[PDB]
């Protein structure tokens, strides 16, 4: 069982890194950047109409 | 005439029809106080205003305007370095007066000449991670990326105090022949801020060295736009009538943008993308033109504009902009300066597409750029490796990775890191270079030309 | 009297109107055309025109009708197929040759030719009326007779004259009220403005339910007559299967049938489908059609029309709900009629501050939404209406946190969702646990109770299992699982059997879809039962391995038990299902040991 | 004189100056229909009247106005409690109106003596969950923020019915003598919602000790938000006058916020984010300006609004103001509507700020404190219990877990978890926490005294 | 009839009252040349035209104008068919006046009976990835979603090619028995791919059967938006008088589309959301308007759309408008294209809903939706059992998740990976599409009835 326990852990020890190091920032990079554009065309519109 | 109205920085004159686009008037106050202005808009008996200094106060027919007859144009002298001045034409500061000798203008065509024949004399900071990685010309531009978290008015001075010890090492090399001036104009950064410039330039060598343009964060927006162009002036005078190398440190670019930002704001002009102008192109592009090679050919003027950006992003209009234009790429990491790495700069997206003409080779080796390359290229393997490394961990990362994992670490903290007052020469920082390559072997370096590493190793 | 000013799209602006009411009607042109003044900027007035433009020249009279723009309630009203201010596309198609009325021609609202039977009330020369009562009938409809003549809401008097028995016109005059003098002639058709809502002696408790016959929808939540419910809708996830398939189940007395801004295929098939399909308890004679009226509008006519449609379709609802007959209002969809809100606010010229939306959008919205509801009839006589609003919503923003679906979710009381990724693996309508919500439940469920079904029971345990799977499924992909918990598994298979019986289900296949209420209860108290008998088995002992595969035979005959509806008996609890029970307790004996 | 246009709900008379700001105006149509606006504005030789009644079927050059010499105000009294009104204070109890002792101004109110003295003592509500984990004090702005995935008007019905009648409780514990009242604003509401909370109030005996103001969704955006005007007034009379604390339900904080974007471009004024106005939270404000305790030190208007967000969205300019304004939230869970667990309201994301000083003292206990976070904490590990058992099994979970996965299910069914006419007040709240914790030992339970623990346990 | 002003192509004139909507000019210029320009609106003494042939040589005083006296109507032939023709006609393309039979309206006036009657018989595409998963009927409007950096030209291409090649097989099967006629309007394509497509008519030897009508993208905008107008009004013709079978083509949508944002940027029509008229849908919907079933069954005019996705999403306004209206829609694949694929379409986003009811039999099977619904099944687990692999390996998958990717590869390169030039029935299309389908028991497929999976599994 203990040959098995090494073999096993080395899989999870680089999946908790995996998930920190790059998920985590691509989701917030995406997010932001979409939100920020997507307010963009919204604002400007008002601005034309008010113009 | 007489004031009509005033919304903002925008002021509505009643007059009539005779003045010329950004003809000078006066406001006078009843206070007796005169404050001046250019008018940005003309009509037909009536006028629109952005007065540089003020912007409240202002009354009706109590309120009188007197016009001066000249559209504004700046007063140069070529004896201005030691000298103080404020970023108004004039030192509100009671420093030695201005002079002119040339009344010139900062439309951003007064007469204006420039290269027909690119920049290939090498001008030097003294720090390696410029200097080798993207090299400084005679007319190179290239932007300071700073943030929040970073200081940027240390790295500002840093650059700027160590450039003028090279410079003149480099004369003697014979990369130059004619006089060094610095030209600093701070615009509408803190009182803190601009005590402290003064007191680099000081310690390091002189203030005798440079020329001040002092602007106050308290003084309008209307003002900060001014204050480079009065830099510019300055500049563009000392390289053509008098064949004088000028550098201009522009602190804080971003300063200028913002003010821009303004007058679109609390005016009736619809902005562009993320609520800056639409007609910011132009704007920023009027202090960037005014670079290169002036006529005679032993003038120029080289720019390294400061911008400090808000959100650290690489998606905002400011750094975007100002990247295109800009022969260079200098970004500064909040990651190194946090480590202990001084001055920590990161060169993974520093690049110069036009470098060649940042290089030199008459007064540097002509292997400088080869090396540079290469170097870079063998960081951006060993930043992918380290991604890698926390992911993967050694447990299955190969032979190759590991000697470019063990590079990153020795450029961070040997060619990155430097003494406060530590100087290099170009031709050191080549050993040094060298030093870094030299663990890697002779399969690994298989990009570069056999003839350079069986030459230098 | 006005003149064309200016010509601006379909939009026409004329100047010279004064002393104008804010929905007059309006003759436009010199072809006659109509059209409605919505607002007046000094002498100027705004007309939606719900004609085409292509020859509308400026300098033409404008005639005011001096009333507003209404719609003629009475008889003859089923089996027409109408656009969205009426007018008998019928008549016109073998007429002028065409669908879209082209200018130059109009017809009015009803037909003036036909002959009705009139038959009188309970009412005699001399006995007072007032708003809602019924002065007499007309035979139509296939099982009951639906038209009642009732006086106008909001008029009274005494009635002096009640004409006898026989065939009358709808231009005739068979009443004549006094009340300040001769009021005036009536005739079998009465006269309401549709921007104008009815009133309703009061508002009352929603307690009876509709058969949608929607086994989903029936299992799920109640289904309620007085009902106000949205689905959410994209265009292509069969979406306008469930619509048609709602259409034919619906138990109601009478179904008004509107097209806010549809596909126009759709509008040809719901006509071809009424006369020769067969409702659920099946009517006599054109079954489905006889008790539809149609309010009909492509994306192609007119955006006044289209704008006009749903106001049509809720006063006839409202008008059939004060002669007491229960009626379902089919929508379909409200972001279509949001869209031509939108396609007249830049026409006009008007501010949008809800991503190009009106700003006037959430009061429109909102007003029309309220009509519906179970309600006490209007009148004297004493009698119980409802109407039933079955709304489709859909994106228009393109988010889903747009304006459209903000504001419809809050006015609505009751929800069921619809996934378009699940929808496309077959499975429609693939609802959301989550979005969906019911305010309706308690009461409904009350009355379920005293109906027989046990129902409120299998509810919260049929919503539970589809929870804990959802959970479970995203620790199954997050972790990339190595195992799991034999109870976790139980609840995760559950789930997939709920997805086949209830979730799967075709609006063109009738073995796929239907089945009464105590059906549904049956089919998910089989469910609810095999369920409770698994979670006890690995609690005494046994592997998830042997529960599932000793289960076997019963397990099989379950999940196929979605291919049938009654045809066994005009029972709706089955010997198919009670079988089942006693033969799952055994099953479960040999799991256990 | 005559109506000189109408565009949208705005109305455009033709007149000098003659009615002040918020004067209501009667336009005279001549078709047995009298209508009452307001003037919105006052601007001249024309005002913009937005009318109360109706929207459409005015007349150009028919109307004829009278002026009725009166700014709007409340007419407010206390045999008020126990009748059902619509949105303009008009009876929809049928029959003769009540009429006033005052009027008084609705605009910000004509004295404003609000809290300069924090909140102190106790208010319970009703529901264990909602009092031991996010307490509320007098006058304390603590509101709901709730979701369309659940009926978020239902829940709205139980918080208000079953409040005020935790007050006879607390007169047993002798921490209340004086009368309580309770206000409740319905907004946009369906008639058969409406009348769920008038037929619920009537059963617990609590109709007597309200006044309901209902405004449909089918009336007049400006009756809709004037609709908690009138309801922020009548607290406030109440509190002052009579030295009463007086709770005001504002259901639904979403409909009025609508209201405002339908009147924004109404105005000729410029929106913000997403369409909805900038100037959106000076309106919120208005709200909030009543609120909190009345100077007299005994008296306080209480204020619970119900806001929804449409998918729980914090992109929306509503939820990120008005969770500034307020001090905390109430965050309500779909994940447990689903489950069947009613009332589905999770504690855990919920906050009151202040919670150790929104208590008082013989009607709480001092203990209150040390249970909310032993409750918090091992609910939160319980959360995680549940995700950990699926990966591990039952055959390697830990013996903690085995204790947390329990305790996740009993503070759902007993604290969470309750009838639909339940009262609880502190102590009652009390009892519940002791028999959930008592499973864990005590060297589990180590947040709390040692004093309070070997007598509760 | 001089000119006031001209803003843009948008020429203001001055002239009292006469014209019609849509009322046609004269415009005389001093150059002696006369262009045509419609009347967008007729206002009080002023009409505002915009010009079909340029916009040069518009004066104020030297220009005069003179009225057509008509409203646009479409000369139309049908010996047209055979010949290229253009939207005002030119002699350098072979065609400068149809030289009419009869003049129609072009707003389809004299008569339009469309979409009271029901969809007919299946047509055959060729396509097997088109025809199975989403039927194709006569008299229906079902579009062709496609995307940048993939051409979509090549698409239009591929159907122009097979149009005239079903219309044989067909004729056997009994889905036809009236002419097949292909009506072309391109508007605003690229130059180079307008020559494509002549050459693919000629090819074939189906340039007798087209008529072409081609409008470039340095055409003016308000002539863009007719030149389809045009080629519609001129399939009614034929449908409709001589009993034809029209399938017209009509690229490139995305070029209609911004055509409508460039107008009514100087009219009082103010654009909605995103600077895309709010009023775009009623552009839309004058195209769709005369399209359909036809009238006592005499003919058809079926529409395939070509609309190109410029940002590559469908939540941008020219899908998202256009598929409200669409009974369905098709959209490409972007992944598909990279790795070679033609046609590169993909299956999951492809949905007819009417797909049931409206298709025949004796060349279209019963199983036809049956099969469908199935092949997506389990291709949308194949697209995610992707997913799975690479975040977390081979962990959460299985049995199922592993033949669900093989489905996913096999379906991809054998069904949808066809030629250009191959006519594939309708029964060929059933028979492969179950041959791929081996690949689980007959138990797990229940997305389909018992008795019709054992005859055909």
């Amino acid at each position: 069982a203990f040959i098995i326990l090494d073999e096993v852990i080395k899989v999870t020890n680089r999946r908790v890194n995996a998930i920190e190091h790059v998920i985590i920032p691509r989701t917030e990079n995406t997010i932001a950047y979409i939100n920020s554009e997507l307010d963009e065309l919204d604002r400007e519109e008002f601005y034309r109409l008010k113009k | 005439n007489t004031v009509s109205g005033v919304n903002g920085p925008l002021v509505i004159l009643e007059k009539v029809k005779f003045p010329r686009y950004n003809e000078i008037v006066n406001l006078t106050l009843p206070d007796g106080t005169v404050r001046q202005g250019q008018v940005l808009e003309i009509r037909g008996d009536r006028a629109i205003v952005q007065v540089f200094e003020g912007t409240s106060g202002i009354d009706v027919k109590k309120t009188t305007v007197e016009f001066t007859g000249e559209s504004l144009r700046i007063p140069v002298s070529e004896d201005m370095l030691g000298r103080i001045f404020d970023g108004s034409g004039r030192p509100i500061d009671n420093g030695p007066k201005v002079f002119a000798e040339d009344y010139l203008d900062i439309n951003g065509s007064p007469i204006n000449p420039y290269a027909r024949i690119y920049p290939e004399e090498m001008i030097s900071t003294g720090v390696s991670a410029i200097d080798t990685m993207n090299s400084i010309a005679r007319g190179q531009k290239i932007p300071i990326f700073s943030a929040s978290g970073l200081p940027h008015n240390e790295i500002a001075a840093q650059i700027c105090r160590q450039a003028g010890l090279v410079r003149p090492t480099k004369d003697v090399h014979d990369g130059h022949e004619e006089n060094f001036s610095i030209v600093f104009a701070a615009m509408g950064v803190n009182l803190e801020t601009a005590r402290f410039f003064k007191q680099d330039f000081e310690e390091n060598g002189s203030l005798e060295r440079t020329s001040l343009f002092l602007n106050l964060a308290n003084d309008p927006t209307i003002e900060r736009i001014i204050t480079p162009r009065l830099a510019l002036t300055t500049a563009e005078y000392l390289a053509y009538q008098t064949e004088r190398h000028v550098l201009t440190i522009l602190t804080d670019m971003s300063s200028y943008a913002d003010a821009l930002r303004e007058v679109s704001a609390a005016r009736e002009e619809v902005p562009g993308r993320r609520g800056y102008p639409g007609y910011m192109y132009t704007d920023l592009s009027t202090i960037y033109e005014r670079a290169g090679r002036v006529e005679g050919r032993n003038g120029s003027i080289t720019q390294i504009p400061i911008l400090t950006m808000p959100n650290d992003d690489i998606t905002h209009p400011i750094p975007d902009l100002t990247g295109y234009i800009t022969e260079g790429q200098i970004f500064v990491d909040r990651q190194l300066h946090n480590k202990g790495i001084y001055p920590p700069i990161n060169v993974l997206p520093s690049l110069s597409r036009l470098m060649k003409s940042a290089i030199g080779e008459g007064m540097t080796r002509k292997d400088h750029g080869d090396v540079s390359n290469q170097l870079y290229a063998k960081y951006a393997i060993g930043k992918d490796a380290a991604a890698m490394k926390a992911v993967v961990g050694e447990e299955a990362l190969s032979i190759e990775d590991k000697l470019s994992l063990e590079f990153l670490e020795k450029f961070e903290k040997t060619f990155i890191t430097q003494g406060a007052y530590e100087d290099r020469t170009v031709f050191e920082s080549l050993d040094q270079a060298w030093s870094l390559l030299r663990i890697y072997p002779k399969e690994m370096l298989n990009r570069i030309s056999p003839k350079i590493l069986d030459e230098f190793y | 009297y006005g003149a064309i000013y200016s010509v601006s799209g379909p939009v026409v602006i004329a100047e010279n109107m004064i002393g104008c009411a804010m929905y007059e009607l309006v003759k436009v042109g010199h072809d006659n055309l109509v059209g409605e003044v919505i607002r007046i900027d000094g002498d100027k007035a705004t007309i939606q025109v719900y004609e085409e433009t292509a020859g509308l020249t400026v300098g033409d009279p404008v005639l005011r009708t001096g009333k507003p723009l209404s719609v003629e309630l009475g008889p003859g009203l089923m089996e027409t197929i109408y656009d969205g201010i009426q007018r008998p596309l019928k008549a016109i198609k073998e007429e002028s040759q065409s669908i879209y009325i082209p200018r130059g021609i109009d017809t009015p609202a009803l037909d003036r030719t036909i002959k009705w039977q009139f038959t009188p009330g309970k009412f005699q020369v001399g006995d007072h009326i007032s708003g809602g009562d019924i002065y007499g009938s007309v035979f139509e409809n296939s099982l009951i007779s639906s038209h009642k003549i009732l006086l106008p809401p909001r008029s009274r008097g005494t009635i002096t004259w009640i004409a006898p028995a026989g065939e009358y016109t709808l231009d005739e005059k068979i009443l004549e009220v006094e009340f300040d003098g001769k009021k005036s002639d009536f005739t079998l058709y009465h006269t309401w403005p549709v921007r104008v809502p009815r009133p309703v002696t009061e508002k009352l408790s929603a307690d009876y339910p509709l058969l949608t016959g929607q086994r989903v929808l029936d299992a799920l939540f109640p289904c309620v007559q007085g009902g106000t419910t949205c689905i959410p809708g994209a265009f292509g996830c069969g979406k306008t299967v469930i619509s048609q398939s709602l259409s034919k189940y619906s138990n109601s007395d009478a179904i008004i049938y509107v097209g806010c801004g549809e596909r126009g295929n759709e509008m040809a098939e719901v006509l071809m489908e009424f006369p020769e399909l067969y409702t659920e308890m099946s009517g006599t004679k054109e079954p489905i059609m006889k008790r539809t009226t149609l309010v009909a509008n492509t994306s192609n006519m007119p955006v006044a029309a289209r704008e006009a449609s749903i106001y049509t379709g809720i006063t006839l609802a409202e008008y059939f709900r004060d002669q007491g007959k229960n009626v379902s209002m089919i929508a379909d969809s409200s972001s279509r009629w949001a869209e031509a809100l939108r396609e007249i606010s830049g026409r006009l010229g008007e501010m949008p501050a809800d991503q190009g939306f009106p700003a006037y959008l959430g009061a429109k919205l909102a007003s029309f939404y309220e009509r519906a509801g179970k309600a006490v009839a209007l009148g004297s006589p004493d009698r119980t209406g409802s109407v039933s609003i079955v709304a489709a919503v859909s994106p228009a923003g393109g988010d889903f946190s747009d304006p459209v679906t903000t504001a419809t979710l809050g006015i609505t009381q009751v929800f069921w969702g619809l996934d378009k990724k699940l929808a496309q693996r077959k499975h429609f309508p693939s609802i959301n646990t989550s979005v969906s919500y019911s305010k309706y439940t308690n009461v409904l469920n009350k009355f379920y109770d005293s109906n027989y079904p046990e129902f409120p029971v299998l509810r919260d345990r049929m919503k539970e299992i589809l929870s804990n799977a959802e959970e479970l499924e995203q620790v199954v992909q997050l972790v990339g699982k190595s195992a799991l918990s034999d109870s976790d598994k139980i609840t995760l298979d559950v789930a997939t059997l709920i997805k086949e019986d209830f979730l799967q289900q075709n609006g063109y296949s009738t073995y796929d879809a239907f089945c009464p209420i105590w059906k549904t209860f049956d089919m998910m108290r089989a469910f609810i039962s095999y369920h409770d008998e698994a979670q006890k088995a690995v609690a005494n002992g046994a592997n998830w391995s042997k529960l599932a595969d000793s289960t076997g035979d019963v397990k099989h005959a379950v999940s196929s038990s979605k291919f049938f509806e009654p045809s066994r008996g005009e029972k709706e609890v089955h010997g198919e299902f009670e079988k089942l029970l006693s033969t799952m307790q055994e099953r479960f004996a040999e799991s256990t040991d």
